[PDB]
């Protein structure tokens, strides 16, 4: 699926609100934060 | 008069009378806190 991925290029004001806060709590690296990214994406998918 | 007539619970919301249903009560969960985050953000609407 490439849902994984619309909910990141997709534009949301309100995913990139915590995005941002999980980027503040760990901005070493794109490729670093991107797993943790997608956790708490699916933290709030439901 | 169907819906009673099925047996089933029909609120007749109206103006005036309490409302009958509150969150007051939600379950704490993360996901459930998530939801109440974003309806308290939705409430709030007079503030511009």
């Amino acid at each position: 699926d490439f849902d994984d991925e619309l909910l990141v290029l997709s534009g949301t004001p309100d995913n990139a609100e915590i995005a941002e806060s999980i980027i503040a709590e760990v901005g070493d690296d794109p490729a670093v934060w991107l797993p943790i990214f997608l956790d708490r994406v699916k933290a709030e998918r439901s | 008069i169907s819906i009673r007539a099925m047996g089933g619970r029909y609120l007749p919301l109206k103006t005036g009378e309490p409302s009958g249903f509150n969150p007051f009560q939600l379950p704490p969960t993360h996901a459930n806190l998530i939801f109440l985050k974003q309806f308290v953000k939705k409430l709030a609407a007079a503030g511009g």
